DNA sequence: GGGGGCGCCCGAACAGGGACTG
DNA sequence: GTCCCTGTTCGGGCGCCC
């Protein structure tokens, strides 16, 4: 049955017109679901024959649905898309299992045939005209396949269930699509009344909820999940098992895997994203690199196992412990009650040229409470593999605001350090290297050197380099040639920028080598001084990698 | 009857995603705009309005009442296009006028462009979406409109009270006397209940010179740091020089070798010290460009500042300490920076963060206390200027 | 062979600051 | 100015939901 809701009113994007767009073959099979679909459709108003009134048109297909019984009728309207205004979404998010409360009683309703009953604007309809090859018809409900179907779907859904939440304030509607989980303190035969009175609410505005669909006992299918009385479980994941895998394969293999991070902890996928890199096109083939197979391997063995959530009790602390994984990867564990998670998560982005473990924790303990905001509306307390000196340190020496919220350290190797420690002041009985570089712009010649207060000085002549190159380069050169303790004088604010910032992680193969000296060190103190103003022996180094560029 | 309000030639409404909001934001807003609602302020709307813009909620000193904060700067950038003596007064009051605007409707084709959506805890549901009827809190447009009516309101107590100045900022109004507090509390409570019927000190204020050390001997590194921030310091004060400090440095020296300074470098670093206690010479607050604010993180709870339109040209310097929390004390600090920009040029400067974009992001709404909401942009501080306005 | 949402990873485009040419 | 390097946005795949 059509809903008495009013339409939502709709427009072409100025100075455009309805899509002319000729209909394609189709399988036999096709159209018989389709002309069973539409004489029956047309039967209930939901679609109206036009004729040559009529200039539309748009291609119509079918796909056959999970329920391996009933076709799904689907227009192709990518044209009418692009030509119908512009629609402010209203879905801002996935419900998550770990952000439902405990209830006595619990119910999932689907809607039947949901966006046939809710019907479309009537000026709006024409350029929905389409054609079942062997009649012409006109959509007067929602098409599945148009742009604005599902806000307008949502949207009208919300207004109809909103003198229902007004009236029932204490009955919770999860309400998904056309999908409801209700929730409820009642006693069984109390909210099983509520559910009737529910339905005969939809049913006042044409939504249907057919038994077929309405779930009354646990475990209940929503979301993708199972949910049991004191527990949820992800509906399982397959990972595919090929020998060739092409990017596309590459690509769905880390898509389930995220997917199952929601639930199965420790879930890395670092080695694998790696292989996307670079490729021009989904057919391609990647061989597995040794630690990519490797990584796939473990992961494996990981989704082998049992594993649940639970359900969030408000009057509980929310708790998230983070671990190390290596390389940029994290992953974390949010719960209440020891060994019982809520739910789990990676993080792995990799953000900056150049980086360092604490940084990137701060961007985890970032990422996951943004996340628990969203599913339970507050911050957690974390659990940390940091010394609390450690953050001081870099929160003493970093010139960012940077910030953890509450948080206490728990020792679960590998912890989270600091790799190293430039000086804060000069370093008595160091060597002073007073170190430069110049580049060419247009031969891309370089040079890179010292001169130190010893007397020592080197030139090092480099070729397809950059004047920032040639200056880490110079850097890279006062490490390797001095002692455990050095006084380095650069005029780089580029280099000095980097090194200052205490990386162990870059992309650039020359910083990492920096790095690692830097680490092997005692004691460095990296100094500037601005560059052409004839500071010695600033100057002195100067003119040996200038000289010939 | 409505004035009619246009955006700029060439531009279309806001369309910013709405943030994510904690249980007890959200609640308050539902609470909030349902009575908004009942009262005819906002409508509800649906998905094809195509605009939005953020909103949220901040909860008061010690109150159990929240305010609604729409985030209007996109749309502010958007929509069709002040007392020197305020700056002075001894005592200045900062009151909250934003419920004014309720009583004056908003223009018919213009209110799709206010429209904002509130989310659910855990996605529950579909956002809900309204937009205003009447001058919403927090636009441009909404002081303007309603000026008419207000300066028929103060007018009286103007009057009646000559050597109080009374100025207007978006939903603020900032109330200046020289009177000794109590009389001056006393004559805001007289405003209150003259508007009902239908704290700031500007004089402590004071700009943060640049500093040059002080010391009895100083070492080649010592003076290497002195060398480099003298030379950037003379891109603002040009009557620095760096001639004689930096002839010290000839040769190839240890860092830590000491360098007893000759007459004349002795000299010159005199003169410098002096130079720096001078006004910036030739800056010309402009109206036409955007105050834009630097801030530098200098440890221990001490933040520095300038105000500038050009490079190099301040209009203001200062510091800023605190107490530890930075990402807290950087939101009080930008608070209080606008504050004193709208005080002392009626505008609101654009601030350059020294702070991750998602960092800040995921906590300044925690510390806002303002109604107003100032642009910003987020960059990383090179660690060379953090030395040049050192303590 | 269609749609909207969120997530993840990637590369492309573009913005902004520093260093350089003479 | 140009070139270099770094950050951000944003659109393209894929995952999942309906
Ligand atoms: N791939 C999909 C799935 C759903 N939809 C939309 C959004 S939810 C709405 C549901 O329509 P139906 O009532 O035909 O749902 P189903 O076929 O799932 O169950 P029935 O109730 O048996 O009819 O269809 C879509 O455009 N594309
Ligand atoms: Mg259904």
């Amino acid at each position: 049955p059509i809903s008495p809701i009013e339409t939502v009113p709709v427009k072409l994007k100025p100075g455009m017109d309805g899509p002319k767009v000729k209909q394609w073959p189709l399988t036999e099979e096709k159209i018989k679901a389709l002309v069973e679909i539409c004489t029956e459709m047309e039967k209930e108003g939901k679609i109206s024959k036009i004729g040559p009134e009529n200039p539309y048109n748009t291609p119509v297909f079918a796909i056959k649905k999970k329920d391996s019984t009933k076709w799904r009728k689907l227009v192709d309207f990518r044209e009418l898309n692009k030509r119908t205004q512009d629609f402010w979404e209203v879905q801002l998010g996935i419900p998550h299992p770990a952000g439902l409360k405990k209830k006595k009683s619990v119910t999932v309703l689907d809607v039947g045939d949901a966006y046939f009953s809710v019907p479309l604007d009537e000026d709006f309809r024409k350029y929905t005209a389409f054609t079942i090859p062997s009649i012409r018809y006109q959509y007067n409900v929602l098409p599945q396949g148009w742009k604005g179907s599902p806000a307008i779907f949502q949207s009208s859904m919300t207004k109809i269930l909103e003198p229902f939440r007004k009236q029932n304030p204490d009955i919770v509607i999860y309400q998904y699509m056309d999908d409801l989980y209700v929730g409820s303190d009642l006693e069984i035969g109390q909210h099983r009344t509520k559910i009737e009175e529910l339905r005969q609410h939809l049913l006042r505005w044409g939504l249907t909820t057919p038994d077929k669909k309405h779930q009354k006992e646990p475990p209940f299918l929503w979301m993708g999940y199972e949910l049991h009385p004191d527990k949820w479980t992800v509906q399982p994941i397959v990972l595919p098992e090929k020998d060739s895998w092409t990017v596309n394969d590459i690509c769905k293999l880390v898509g389930k895997l995220n997917w199952a991070s929601q639930i199965y902890p420790g879930i890395k996928v670092r080695q694998l994203s790696k292989l996307l890199r670079g490729t021009k096109a989904l057919t391609e083939v990647i061989p597995l690199t040794e630690e990519a197979e490797l990584e796939l391997a473990e992961n494996r063995e990981i989704l082998k196992e049992p594993v649940h959530g639970v359900y969030y009790d408000p009057s509980k602390d929310l708790i998230a412990e983070i671990q190390k994984q290596g390389q940029g990867q994290w992953t974390y564990q949010i719960y209440q009650e020891p060994f019982k998670n809520l739910k789990t998560g990676k993080y792995a982005r990799m953000r900056g040229a150049h980086t360092n473990d604490v940084k990137q924790l701060t961007e985890a303990v970032q990422k996951i409470t943004t996340e628990s905001i969203v599913i339970w509306g507050k911050t957690p307390k974390f659990k940390l593999p940091i010394q609390k000196e450690t953050w001081e340190t870099w929160w003493t020496e970093y010139w960012q605001a940077t910030w953890i919220p509450e948080w206490e350290f728990v020792n679960t190797p590998p912890l989270v350090k600091l790799w190293y420690q430039l000086e804060k002041e000069p370093i008595v009985g160091a060597e002073t290297f007073y170190v430069d570089g110049a580049a060419n712009r247009e031969t891309k010649l370089g040079k890179a050197g010292y001169v130190t207060n010893r007397g020592r000085q080197k030139v090092v002549t480099l070729t397809d380099t950059t004047n920032q190159k040639t200056e880490l380069q110079a850097i890279y050169l006062a490490l390797q040639d001095s002692g455990l303790e050095v006084n380095i004088v650069t005029d780089s604010q580029y280099a000095l920028g980097i090194i200052q910032a205490q990386p162990d992680q870059s992309e650039s193969e020359l910083v990492n080598q920096i790095i690692e000296q830097l680490i092997k060190k005692e004691k460095v103190y990296l100094a500037w001084v601005p560059a052409h103003k004839g500071i010695g022996g600033n100057e002195q180094v100067d003119k040996l990698v200038s000289a010939g560029i | 009857e409505t004035v009619p309000v246009k955006l700029k030639p060439g531009m279309d409404g806001p369309k910013v995603k709405q943030w994510p909001l904690t249980e007890e934001k959200i609640k308050a807003l539902v609470e909030i705009c349902t009575e908004m609602e009942k009262e005819g302020k906002i409508s509800k709307i649906g998905p094809e309005n195509p605009y939005n813009t953020p909103v949220f909620a901040i909860k008061k000193k010690d109150s159990t009442k929240w305010r609604k904060l729409v985030d209007f700067r996109e749309l502010n950038k958007r929509t069709q296009d002040h007392p020197a003596g305020l700056k002075k007064k001894k005592s200045v009051t900062v009151l909250d006028v934003g419920d004014a605007y309720f009583s004056v409707p908003l223009d018919e084709d213009f209110r799709k462009y206010t429209a904002f959506t509130i989310p659910s805890i855990n996605n529950e549901t579909p956002g809900i979406r309204y937009q205003y009827n009447v001058l919403p809190q927090g636009w441009k447009g909404s002081p303007a409109i309603f000026q008419s009516s207000m300066t028929k309101i103060l007018e009286p107590f103007r009057k009646q009270n000559p050597d109080i100045v009374i100025y207007q900022y978006m939903d603020d109004l900032y109330v200046g006397s020289d009177l000794e507090i109590g009389q001056h509390r006393t004559k805001i409570e007289e405003l209150r209940q003259h508007l009902l019927r239908w704290e700031l000190h500007p004089d402590k204020w004071t700009v943060q010179p640049i500093v040059l050390p002080e010391k009895d001997s100083w070492t080649v590194n010592d003076i290497q740091k002195l060398v480099g921030k003298l030379n950037w310091a003379s891109q603002i004060y040009p009557g620095i020089k760096v001639r004689q400090l930096s002839k010290l440095l000839r040769g190839t020296k240890a860092l830590t070798e000491v360098i007893p300074l000759t007459e004349e470098a002795e000299l010159e670093l005199a003169e410098n010290r002096e130079i720096l206690k001078e006004p910036v010479h030739g800056v010309y607050y402009d109206p036409s460009k955007d105050l834009i604010a630097e801030i530098q993180k200098q440890g221990q709870g001490q933040w520095t500042y300038q105000i500038y339109q050009e490079p190099f040209k301040n209009l203001k310097t200062g510091k800023y300490a605190r107490m530890t929390n930075d990402v807290k004390q950087l939101t009080e600090a930008v608070q209080k920076i606008t504050t004193e920009s709208i005080v002392i040029w009626g505008k609101t400067p654009k601030f350059k963060l020294p702070i991750q974009k998602e960092t800040w992001e995921t906590w300044w709404t925690e510390y806002w206390q303002a109604t107003w909401i100032p642009e910003w942009e987020f960059v990383n501080t090179p660690p060379l200027v953090k030395l040049w306005y050192q303590l």
